[PDB]
């Protein structure tokens, strides 16, 4: 007995309960997803509105990564927002070594050392979160998703959260329906309607939503967030789609 | 840096009514040996800042990779980096400066002339100096090295005092900077014929113009000049 009270401790079976504890904390969050298109990738994030007291647009939750990586997380924020640090000190020191800015599966595999560096020692708690992540490199569109236990892999979607498995079965029917795969825009009103969805397993409370982008066409490479009028298009579109 | 190696003579800026003009040559000399042309010594940094350097070239793309790293620091978890938390002329001067006397604290100096000029985001001329010991001033017009002997007396005549400002227009202070650009090019051993130049006009925006050349040049009374004193064919 005792094996859960501390990290990095294996357990008769081989595991590590403490990054399992910290999965929970994970699926105790709101909803995040990403969504890999054409020529990019795009991410979404629901934010309960717990009161009207909130600020709506601030408070904001999705985090850029260099000038082409975007980062969300489901989980610990402030546990994400750790994480977000560490990758872009790890991109800066990339980039200032290399010149290149970062390629994205190096940075997936930078955040999942780090991740996994922090299941090594009892000294240290497993992060969390789940973060999906990604960007436009000089070899495409990547989408990456990230697990306590320093596990990544790259996705065509992702999603996390109390109401990721909703979100996953809707990411598979866009899959399977689009084998040609989705343009930027297209895939923005997927996701938005995709949180609309999972928003149902939080419906007592008001919700959000946020929405950013990184497509080589529509936004040049570079990582840019979905404001005004696209937003609105997506929120309609979403509002229309759930009847 | 203890010593420069690869150099970049003068930058020459001045104020005028809606906003300011700096400019500088294309050249990077190593030594009396004219080495690099097409060497870009103006630094636009967002839509309002232009930081001329001259002195040693590899601090200068230092400190390029040094605004570069600041414009994204900056767009970090900004919602308004391009709005109110944009990057001002004021930031990147300050920015600089802390650096530039660190480094000369620290005995070890970016050998550098700098000359940040912008537009702040109330319409205020931003225009102001540092250099390798740290030493900061202000004025109407600035120059780096041989610009400061020769450019500021002519682009002085324009702007004296700070009075003279708005009655500047941009056509006359383009035209004083192009003909300092020429006395200097005229003068100066270290300098080349091709030079840029960037307008921050509060009204335009950021104006940049490269590949200029020098024009007009009055070169024929060298045909009149006989030997050095008696000699007369």
């Amino acid at each position: 007995t005792g094996y859960d009270l501390s990290n990095s401790v294996f357990s008769p079976d081989g595991r590590n309960f403490q990054v399992e504890y910290a999965v929970k904390a994970v699926e105790n969050g709101t909803t995040s997803i990403g969504i890999k298109c054409n020529d990019g990738v795009v991410f979404a994030v629901e934010k309960l509105i717990t009161s009207k007291l909130l600020v709506p647009q601030k408070n904001v939750k999705i985090q850029v990564v260099d000038r082409h990586i975007g980062c969300v997380y489901s989980g610990l924020i402030p546990d994400g927002r750790h994480l977000v640090n560490r990758g872009r000190e790890e991109a800066a020191s990339f980039k200032k070594l290399y010149k290149t800015p970062i390629p994205i599966p190096a940075f997936a595999d930078r955040l999942g050392q780090y991740v996994q560096a922090h299941t090594l020692y009892n000294s240290v708690r497993p992060f969390g979160v789940s973060t999906i992540f990604g960007g436009v490199d000089k070899n495409g569109a990547h989408l990456y998703m990230l697990e306590p236990s320093g596990s990544y892999w790259g996705y065509k979607g992702a999603a996390t959260g109390k109401g990721r498995q909703s979100a996953k079965a809707e990411l598979e029917k866009l899959v399977d329906h689009h084998p040609e795969g989705l343009s930027a825009r297209e895939a923005v009103k997927q996701a938005a309607k995709i949180i609309y969805l999972a928003h149902e397993d939080n419906k007592e409370k008001d919700f959000e939503l946020e929405i950013s982008w990184c497509s080589l066409s529509e936004t040049n490479g570079l990582h840019k967030f979905v404001k005004g009028d696209l937003l609105q298009e997506a929120i309609d579109f979403a509002q229309k789609e759930i009847n | 840096t203890q010593q420069p190696i690869v150099t970049g003579t003068s930058v020459i800026s001045m104020k005028y009514d809606n906003g300011v003009i700096i400019a500088a040559d294309n050249l990077g000399s190593y030594g009396s040996l004219l080495r690099f042309n097409g060497v870009e010594r103006l630094i636009p940094v967002g839509d309002n800042t232009v930081v001329g350097i001259s002195g040693d070239i590899s601090d200068m793309q230092h400190i390029e990779r040094l605004l570069k790293d600041l414009v994204t620091e900056n767009a970090y978890d900004n919602p308004l980096a391009d709005a109110e938390e944009a990057l001002e002329p004021s930031y990147i001067f300050e920015y600089l400066a802390t650096v530039m006397y660190q480094r000369r604290s620290k005995m070890n100096p970016l050998w550098n002339a700098i000359i940040v000029a912008g537009v702040q985001s109330n319409g205020d001329q931003f225009l102001r100096y540092v250099n390798l010991l740290g030493v900061t001033y202000s004025s109407p017009t600035l120059a780096t090295g041989f610009g400061a002997h020769m450019a500021n007396p002519l682009l002085r005549k324009v702007v004296d005092r700070e009075s003279d400002i708005p009655k500047t227009t941009v056509q006359v202070a383009e035209e004083a900077i192009v003909n300092a650009m020429r006395v200097l090019y005229y003068r100066d051993a270290r300098s080349s014929r091709n030079f840029s130049l960037a307008i921050i006009d509060k009204n335009t925006g950021l104006t940049f113009k490269k590949n200029l050349q020098v024009e007009n040049m009055k070169w024929d009374f060298a045909k009149d000049i006989k030997g050095y004193g008696t000699q007369k064919i």
